[PDB]
C-alpha cells in the first residue's frame, strides 16, 4: 500500500510543491490579499 | 517606578525648565510652596517619577540646573515656583563662560562638572528604577551648549543602558541671536550624535509663527514660547505619569522613531491651539486634532517637513478617546499623502493614548516627527560654518582655551555625514 | 591608486574623510 | 476535576484579563470580592474561605497595567502573589522580553507556576494571551514559552494571539516583533488562535453600530470567544468539546494549528428584536467573512477543520442542518482530504451579558473556530512587511544589541516561508 | 621583567611572523577586532587592530597592569600601514627624578600638548606603509629637562597593521639593518 | 583546475586572506550579510 499509493502520490505532492518556488506564493498571496482589502476599504461590507 | 532626572543647562535650560516645572506641579498638584493639593488620586499614583517626597510631605523636582553665570539662577530661585527647588541642586558657577563652547566645554565649564556631576550621581543613585536623564538647554550659547554637552559625555559613560531626551533649541534661520551661532550648534551637534539617544529639536522662530498665526498673540512674551515647549516636554512623558490604552514609555519611543543609529533628530508639536476668538467654535475630536497635528505650521522646527519623507513619526494622544478614531485618522494621513512619508517602512505611525487628558483640556495629543526634512536645518548652519570657518573668524576665542582647530573640522565632518545620510533615505527605493 | 547596509557603508569609511577635511 | 491555567502576558494580555475574569465571575456568579453569595455559614465565610481564586497569573514588566488590577474593582479576586509586575517594560523589543530584562522574571513567574499547579488536582491545558506585536508579549510570551514545554509534558499549549491588523498598526517595530514570534508559537505552542484588530473594529462598528470603539469594548466580545471555547468544561451539554478533543480534531498535521474566530450572533439591543435569530441563520452569519475575529477572506483558502460550538437551548437536530447548509454552498469550500468537516458541541447555558455591555440577551451563539488555509493569506502581509523593513536592516541595533544576533532574523523568517509552502501543500488537492 | 636579559644592539618586542604573534602582549577590545591578515603588497602576514572608536581597544605589552618593563634604548621602531584612519600610541617612560611621563601620539589632533605628566602629539604619516622612529631621549628632552632611563609601556590604540616593532640604540638605515629586520628585502 | 585557478590569480591581485588566528572580535559579528540573490537561492533550496 505505502509503495503504491502513499509513496506515489507523496512524490506527486512534493514535486509540485518544489516546482511551486516561494516567491510566487507570496506575491500571489500577497496580490489576492491586497484585493480583498481594496474591496472591503471602498466598499461597505463584503458578503459571502 | 519609572522616573526621570531632569538637567537644565545654560541660560535657555534655565528659563524654558523653569516654566516645565510650572506645568508638571500643576498637572501633579503641587502648590507653590511645594505640598500636595492635588484633587485626583491619579495624580499622587505616580509623584516619584519627577519629584521625591521630603520632610512635611511636600515635594522637591528631581532638577539640577547648571550654569556659569549667577544672574539666570536669581531668576529661576526669586521667580514663581521657584521655591520648590532644593538650593543643593543649584550648581552654578562665577566666572561665566559667555558665549564661548571651549569655555563651557574645555576650560571653565570642566571646574564645575566634577560638581554638578557629584550632585547628579547622587540623585541617581538614591532613586530606584532610572528610565534616562531629561536635559533642556541650547545649541546658540556657550554656556549650556558647552556645559550641558560635557555633561552629555560624562553620563553616558557612567549609564550607558539609559537615555538622553535632550531639548536643544537651534539656531534661528531668519535671525542670529550671537554671533557665534554657527560655531557652537556645530560643534555641539557632533558631540550629541554619539552620546545623546534621541534628541528633539526646538527654535524661536518656528514658535514665534505659532503663537502668531494660530494663536493670535500679537505680543507672545519670554515665557508663552515657554509655555508651548513645556506641554511638548509634558507631552513626552504622559504615559509614565498616568495610565492609558495604550502605554508607551521612554523607550518604546526611541525603538520606534530611531531605525538607525544615527537619525536621532526630531521634530516635535502640540497639536490643540487654538485663540479665543475661535475657542467656542472649534470642536475637539480625533479628526480635528490630528488636522492640525500634521500641518506643517504647527511644527518647533524650522524646517518644513512637506519637503521630506517623514521615515517615522508618533503621536502621544492624551483624554478620554476611542482607539479606532486614533486608528483610522491616523491610517487616513497615510494614505492620503503618501510621497510625504517614506515607503520602505511601512506604519510609519507610532500611536498611543493616555486616559488623562491635560488640565483645562478634554483631549490633546503631542507628535514627535523623525523627518529627513530636518537636513534643511542642518544644511544651513553647515553653510553658516563654512563661510565663518574659512576665515577664522571669531575663532581665536575658541583655540585660545587649548582647544585645536582638529575640533572644528571633526564636528562639521560628522555634520556633513549627518545630513548624508538624510539626503540618501529619502532617496533610497525599495524593489 | 586605484551585501552591506547603507549606515555601515558610512561608518566605515567616514574616518577617512574625518582625516581628509583636515 | 478538570481545569486550566491560563496566562496573561503584556499589555494586551491583562486587558482582555481584565475583560475575561469579568465575564468568568458573571458565568457562576461569583461577586466581585471573590465569594459566591447556621454555625457553619458563620465558619464558611470568615475563617474558612468560600472565596474561588482565580487560576491565571497577569505579568507584564511594565506596573502600569499590572497595578490598575491591584486598584481596580477586582483587587480582592486575585492574589496579590499572583500578579507579577516588573521595573523597566520590554518597550517594543522581542530581544529585552527574551534575553536581558525578560530572563529575570520568567524564573519567578514559573514558580508562581508552580504553586497554582500544585494547588490542582488533574490539569487539562495552558491558555496563553499575549499580543506579538509588542516586546513583552512577544518575548517574554515566547521565553514562558520555551520554558514550559520544557517543565510540563502532555499538558497542551492553547495560544490567543492578537496578530498585528494589515492596515492599521499602532507600533513601527510591529513587523519585526510578530516574525520572531512566530517562530516559538509554530515550535512550542499546541494550538494558537489568531485574532486581527482591524476585524473586531469592523463587527463593532457594523453589526452592532458602535461608531467610536475603543479597547474596551474590543475584548468584550473576544472574552466571549475565549469563554465559549472553554465552555464545555464548565458547564455540561448534550454533546462536550473538552480542550483535548479541541486537539484531536482541528490539527490534521502538527505544524498546521493556526485557527480562525468568529461569534455568530453579534446584534445590539435595538436590533435584537427584530432579529429571528435561529440556529439556521446565525450559522450563516457564522461564516460571514464580516463576521470574523480575523481580517481575511476565508473564500480565498480552504476550511480544513472547523468547530461550531454552540450555547443556550440548540437542539442537535438544527446543528446538523445549518452543517448540510454550509457544505452545499459553492462559496464556503472545503478541503477533499476531509469529508467529515465538523465538530458540533453544544452547551445549555445561554451566553451571559456583560452590564453595562454592548452586546444584547440572546439565546443561541456560534463560536466557530476554523482550521483554514487562508492563515497563511495573513502570513504573507505581514511577511511583506518584514522583507521590505530587514532588506534596509531596520530596527535591528535595538535587536542586536539587547541580546540577539543577526542570524535569529534570518532563522524565523525561514520558518515562515516554510509555513507558506506548508499551507500550499497541505491545501492541495486530488482530482480524477 | 627585561632588565635582566639585555642584548646587544637591536631588542624585539613585537614581531607578527610566527607560531604565536600575541606572546608576551596583552589584548583588549570594544567594538573592534584584532586580526592577523596577510597584506597586499607585502603578501606577508601582519597583526591588524581595528575598532570604531579608538580609546576602547588596546594592547599593551607588559600584560599585567603592576609589572613594568624596562628598555635602555633610546629609540622605538614601529613598521606600521597608514589605513587612511585614526592611529594613536603610547609610550610611557621613567625620567631622571623617578617620574613616569607618558608621551601619547595620534592622529586627531594637530598641536602638541604638554602637561606636567601627559603629552600629546600629532602624527602624520605617507601614503602606504611606514616605519615611525620615537626618538626617546630627544624627545623626553625637548618635552621636559630630564633625561631617559627606561620604558615602562608601551601601547597602540588605533586602527592599523603592525609588525615589527622594536627598540634600537641608534638610526639604522636598510644597508646595516640586520637580516629579518627589513620587510623590504632589496 | 590548478592552471585555471592559477589563470585567475595572475588577474586578481594580492586578495588579503582571511585571518589563521582571528584572535578577538568583541561585537561577535560572525557570518555576513549575504547578497539579494544568493540569499534567495540559499533559502529557495533550503526551503526544497
Ligand atoms: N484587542 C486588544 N488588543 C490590544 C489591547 N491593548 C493592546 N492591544 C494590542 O497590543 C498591541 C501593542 O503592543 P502591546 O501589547 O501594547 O505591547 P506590550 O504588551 O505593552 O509589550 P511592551 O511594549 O514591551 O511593554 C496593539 O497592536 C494592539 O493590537 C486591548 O486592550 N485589546
Ligand atoms: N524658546 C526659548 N529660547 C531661549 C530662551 N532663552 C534663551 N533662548 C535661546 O537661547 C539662545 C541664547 O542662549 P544663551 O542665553 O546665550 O545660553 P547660554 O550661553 O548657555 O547662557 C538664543 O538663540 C535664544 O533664542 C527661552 O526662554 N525660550
Ligand atoms: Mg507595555
Amino acid at each position: 500500500w505505502s509503495t503504491q499509493v502513499f509513496d506515489t502520490i507523496q512524490g506527486r505532492l512534493q514535486a509540485a510543491v518544489d516546482a511551486r518556488d516561494p516567491a510566487a506564493i507570496e506575491s500571489r498571496l500577497k496580490t489576492q490579499y491586497d484585493q480583498y482589502l481594496h474591496t472591503t476599504n471602498t466598499k461597505v461590507a463584503v458578503f459571502r | 517606578m519609572r522616573e526621570i532626572v531632569h538637567i537644565q543647562g545654560g541660560q535657555c535650560g534655565n528659563q524654558i525648565g523653569a516654566k516645565f516645572w510650572e506645568v508638571v506641579s500643576d498637572e501633579h498638584g503641587i502648590d507653590p510652596t511645594g505640598t500636595y493639593h492635588g484633587d485626583s488620586d491619579l495624580q499622587l499614583e505616580r509623584i516619584n517619577v519627577y519629584f521625591n517626597e521630603a520632610t512635611g510631605g511636600r515635594y522637591v523636582p528631581r532638577a539640577i540646573l547648571m550654569d556659569l553665570e549667577p544672574g539666570t539662577m536669581d531668576s529661576v530661585r526669586s521667580g514663581p515656583y521657584g521655591q520648590i527647588f532644593r538650593p543643593d541642586n543649584f550648581v552654578f558657577g562665577q566666572t561665566g563662560a559667555g558665549n564661548n563652547w571651549a569655555k563651557g566645554h574645555y576650560t571653565e565649564g570642566a571646574e564645575l562638572i566634577d560638581s554638578v556631576l557629584d550632585v547628579v550621581r547622587k540623585e541617581a543613585e538614591s532613586c530606584d528604577c532610572l528610565q534616562g536623564f531629561q536635559v533642556c538647554h541650547s545649541l546658540g550659547g556657550g554656556t549650556g551648549s558647552g556645559m550641558g554637552t560635557l555633561l552629555i559625555s560624562k553620563i553616558r559613560e557612567e549609564y550607558p543602558d539609559r537615555m538622553m531626551l535632550t531639548f536643544s533649541v537651534v539656531p534661528s534661520p531668519k535671525v542670529s541671536d550671537t554671533v557665534v551661532e554657527p560655531y557652537n550648534a556645530t560643534l555641539s551637534v557632533h558631540q550629541l550624535v554619539e552620546n545623546a539617544d534621541e534628541c528633539m529639536v526646538l527654535d524661536n522662530e518656528a514658535l514665534y509663527d505659532i503663537c502668531f498665526r494660530t494663536l493670535k498673540l500679537t505680543t507672545p512674551t519670554f515665557g508663552d514660547l515657554n509655555h508651548l515647549i513645556s506641554a511638548v516636554m509634558s507631552g513626552i512623558t504622559c504615559c509614565l505619569r498616568f495610565p492609558g490604552q495604550l502605554n508607551a514609555d521612554l523607550r518604546k519611543l526611541a525603538v520606534n522613531l530611531i531605525p538607525f543609529p544615527r537619525l536621532h533628530f526630531f521634530m516635535v508639536g502640540f497639536t490643540p491651539l487654538t485663540s479665543r476668538g475661535s475657542q467656542q467654535y472649534r470642536a475637539l475630536t480625533v479628526p480635528e486634532l490630528t488636522q492640525q497635528m500634521w500641518d506643517a505650521k504647527n511644527m518647533m522646527c524650522a524646517a518644513d517637513p512637506r519637503h521630506g519623507r517623514y521615515l517615522t513619526a508618533s503621536a502621544l494622544f492624551r483624554g478620554r478617546m476611542s482607539t479606532k478614531e486614533v486608528d483610522e485618522q491616523m491610517l487616513n494621513v497615510q494614505n492620503k499623502n503618501s510621497s510625504y512619508f517614506v515607503e520602505w517602512i511601512p506604519n510609519n505611525v507610532k500611536s498611543s493614548v493616555c486616559d488623562i487628558p491635560p488640565k483645562g483640556l478634554k483631549m490633546s495629543a503631542t507628535f514627535i516627527g523623525n523627518s529627513t526634512a530636518i537636513q534643511e536645518m542642518f544644511k544651513r548652519v553647515s553653510e553658516q560654518f563654512t563661510a565663518m570657518f574659512r576665515r577664522k573668524a571669531f575663532l581665536h576665542w575658541y583655540t585660545g582655551e587649548g582647544m585645536d582647530e582638529m575640533e572644528f573640522t571633526e564636528a562639521e565632518s560628522n555634520m556633513n555625514d549627518l545630513v548624508s545620510e538624510y539626503q540618501q533615505y529619502q532617496d533610497a527605493s525599495a524593489e | 591608486r586605484r551585501n552591506r547596509t547603507i549606515a555601515e557603508t558610512m561608518r566605515v569609511a567616514a574616518d577617512t574623510r574625518k582625516l581628509g577635511k583636515f | 476535576m478538570r481545569e486550566v491555567i491560563s496566562i496573561h502576558i503584556g499589555q494586551a494580555g491583562i486587558q482582555v484579563g481584565n475583560a475575561c475574569w469579568e465575564l468568568y465571575c458573571l458565568e457562576h456568579g461569583i461577586q466581585p470580592d471573590g465569594q459566591m453569595p447556621d454555625a457553619f455559614n458563620t465558619f464558611f465565610s470568615e475563617t474558612g474561605a468560600g472565596k474561588h481564586v482565580p487560576r491565571c497569573i497577569f505579568l507584564d514588566l511594565e506596573p502600569t497595567v499590572v497595578d490598575e488590577v491591584r486598584t481596580g474593582t477586582y483587587r480582592q479576586l486575585f492574589h496579590p502573589e499572583q500578579l507579577i509586575s516588573g521595573k523597566e517594560d520590554a518597550a517594543n523589543n522581542f530581544a529585552r522580553g527574551h534575553y536581558t530584562i525578560g530572563k529575570e522574571i520568567v524564573d519567578l513567574a514559573l514558580d508562581r507556576i508552580r504553586k497554582l499547579a500544585d494547588n490542582c488536582t488533574g490539569l487539562q491545558g495552558f491558555l496563553v494571551f499575549n499580543a506579538v506585536g509588542g516586546g513583552t508579549g512577544s518575548g517574554l510570551g515566547s521565553l514562558l514559552l520555551e520554558r514550559l514545554s520544557v517543565d510540563y509534558g502532555k499538558k497542551s499549549k492553547l495560544g490567543f494571539t492578537v496578530y498585528p491588523s494589515p492596515q492599521v498598526s499602532t507600533a513601527v517595530v510591529e513587523p519585526y516583533n510578530s516574525v520572531l514570534s512566530t517562530h516559538s508559537l509554530l515550535e512550542h505552542t499546541d494550538v494558537a488562535v489568531m485574532l486581527d484588530n482591524e476585524a473586531i473594529y469592523d463587527i463593532c462598528r457594523r453589526s452592532l453600530d458602535i461608531e467610536r470603539p475603543t479597547y474596551t469594548n474590543l475584548n468584550r466580545l473576544i472574552a466571549q470567544v475565549i469563554s465559549s471555547l472553554t465552555a464545555s468544561l464548565r458547564f455540561d451539554g448534550a454533546l462536550n468539546v473538552d480542550i483535548t478533543e479541541f486537539q484531536t480534531n482541528l490539527v490534521p498535521y502538527p505544524r498546521i494549528h493556526f485557527m480562525l474566530s468568529s461569534y455568530a450572533p453579534i446584534i445590539s439591543a435595538e436590533k435584537a428584536y427584530h432579529e429571528q435569530l435561529s440556529v439556521a441563520e446565525i450559522t450563516n452569519a457564522a461564516f460571514e467573512p464580516a463576521s470574523m475575529m480575523v481580517k481575511c477572506d476565508p473564500r480565498h483558502g480552504k476550511y480544513m477543520a472547523c468547530c461550531l460550538m454552540y450555547r443556550g437551548d440548540v437542539v442537535p437536530k438544527d446543528v446538523n442542518a445549518s452543517v448540510a447548509t454550509i457544505k452545499t454552498k459553492r462559496t464556503i469550500q472545503f478541503v477533499d482530504w476531509c469529508p467529515t468537516g465538523f465538530k458540533c458541541g453544544i452547551n445549555y447555558q445561554p451566553p451571559t451579558v456583560v452590564p453595562g455591555g454592548d452586546l444584547a440577551k440572546v439565546q443561541r451563539a456560534v463560536c466557530m473556530i476554523s482550521n483554514s488555509t487562508a492563515i497563511g493569506e495573513i502570513f504573507s502581509r505581514l511577511d511583506h512587511k518584514f522583507d521590505l523593513m530587514y532588506a534596509k536592516r531596520a530596527f535591528v541595533h535595538w535587536y542586536v544589541g539587547e541580546g540577539m544576533e543577526e542570524g535569529e532574523f534570518s532563522e524565523a523568517r525561514e520558518d515562515l516561508a516554510a509555513l507558506e509552502k506548508d499551507f500550499e501543500e497541505v491545501g492541495a488537492e486530488s482530482a480524477e | 621583567m627585561f632588565k635582566n636579559a639585555f642584548q646587544s644592539g637591536f631588542l624585539s618586542v613585537l614581531y607578527s611572523i610566527g607560531s604565536k604573534p600575541l606572546e608576551i602582549w596583552d589584548k583588549q577590545v570594544s567594538n573592534g577586532h584584532i586580526k592577523r591578515i596577510t597584506d597586499a603588497d607585502i603578501q606577508s602576514s601582519v597583526l591588524e587592530i581595528m575598532g570604531q572608536n579608538v580609546s576602547t581597544t588596546y594592547i599593551t605589552c607588559p600584560a599585567d597592569p603592576n609589572k613594568t618593563l624596562g628598555i635602555k634604548l633610546p629609540f622605538l621602531v614601529l613598521i606600521i600601514k597608514n589605513l587612511n584612519k585614526y592611529f594613536s600610541f603610547e609610550v610611557q617612560v621613567l625620567d631622571d627624578k623617578n617620574v613616569r611621563r607618558r608621551f601619547r601620539a595620534s592622529n586627531y589632533q594637530s598641536t602638541t600638548r604638554v602637561k606636567p605628566f601627559i603629552c600629546t602629539m600629532p602624527m602624520r604619516l605617507d601614503s602606504g606603509w611606514n616605519q615611525i622612529q620615537f626618538n626617546l631621549s630627544d624627545f623626553t628632552r625637548r618635552a621636559y629637562g630630564t633625561n631617559y632611563i627606561e620604558t615602562l609601556r608601551v601601547q597602540v590604540h588605533a586602527n592599523c597593521r603592525i609588525r615589527r616593532i622594536y627598540f634600537s640604540d641608534r638610526l639604522y638605515s636598510e644597508e646595516e639593518l640586520p637580516a629579518e629586520f627589513k620587510l623590504f628585502l632589496p | 583546475a590548478a592552471a585555471a585557478g592559477a589563470a585567475a590569480v595572475a588577474a586578481e591581485l594580492p586578495f588579503v586572506e582571511q585571518v589563521e588566528e582571528v584572535i578577538a572580535e568583541a561585537p561577535v559579528r560572525g557570518p555576513p550579510a549575504p547578497p539579494p540573490a544568493v540569499a534567495a537561492a540559499q533559502r529557495a533550496s533550503r526551503l526544497r
